[PDB]
């Protein structure tokens, strides 16, 4: 039962909280 | 995982750990993609050279775990397997092409703050994020000796030509490699024990986490200058759907 709510973590995205290193991933995604 | 840092509670709620029933031993990582389906690597279940050919009843999985050594009362859940499905074209004697397998839980697991499925990538997310330099994430326990809590490492996807020259095995488009250059601009990595675990990336577009790959073959935590390989999940998405839709 994820298809709809998949990939959104209860303790992070759902609470508008980011983990300690996700910034590192998002900053690595350059060209668009 | 080697040269990683401590993960935070509930940071990888889709993380699944595969165990041998008897004697009890941690075998591989895996990922929760629905309340009853788990994704992992085929070599975690089938590898003839090492006399490995597990059946449903030889295994069990633990979900929602953070600490490897201590039991997390009312948090972690254990489940038996109803069925195991290995990709028919999985090549264990050569390059581990199509190194993927699905496991159906006997009983659906209840989602919680610690147990939640990861998304399977769609075409746009795959085309958009699967680029050299872009970082994905792998989590697993230390066998750095061992760990207390779950470890995390962020690794950059490698240029295909560089991946090809890093190994003498014939790579296919159904796999990609990730990791930092041996000269050290950084140096974390997945290990043998993280085999089967997910390689995830966060879409800046919709804020969701997608499993882009499956940790492939590894021995210990040393790849002698090489890069770890990952099964390309999007390319094998129709197979996953075929299996789930029928069984």
């Amino acid at each position: 039962s994820g298809e709809a709510d998949c990939g959104l973590r209860p303790l992070f995205e759902k609470k508008s909280l980011e983990d300690k290193t996700e910034r590192e991933l998002l900053e690595s995604y350059i060209d668009g | 995982i080697v040269e990683g840092s401590d993960a935070e509670i509930g940071m990888s709620p889709w993380q699944v750990m595969l165990f041998r029933k008897s004697p009890q031993e941690l075998l591989c990582g895996a990922s929760l993609i629905s309340d009853r389906w788990v994704l992992t690597a085929a070599h975690c279940l089938l590898y003839p050279p090492w006399d490995k050919n597990f059946t449903e009843n030889d295994l069990l999985v633990r979900i929602g775990k953070h600490s490897r050594t201590r039991y997390e009362r009312n948090i972690e859940k254990i489940s038996m397997l109803e069925k195991i499905y290995i990709h028919p074209r999985y090549n264990w004697r050569e390059n581990l092409d199509r190194n993927i397998a699905l496991m159906k839980l006997k009983k659906p697991v209840a989602f919680s703050d610690y147990i939640h499925p990861v998304c399977l990538p769609d075409r746009e997310t795959a085309a958009s994020l699967l680029q050299a330099g872009y970082k994905g994430r792998v989590t697993g326990w230390g066998n750095l000796g061992q760990p207390s809590v779950l470890q995390v490492v962020n690794l950059p996807i490698v240029e295909r030509p560089v991946c090809k020259d890093s190994t003498r095995i014939r790579i296919t488009d159904n796999m990609f490699c990730a990791g930092y250059k041996p000269d050290e601009g950084k140096r974390g990595d997945a290990c043998e024990g993280d085999s089967g675990g997910p390689f995830v990336m966060k879409s800046p577009f919709n804020n969701r986490w997608y499993q882009m790959g499956i940790v492939s073959w590894g021995e210990g935590c040393d790849r002698d200058g090489k890069y770890g390989f990952y099964t390309h999940v999007f390319r094998l998405k129709k197979w996953i759907q075929k299996v789930i839709d029928q069984f």
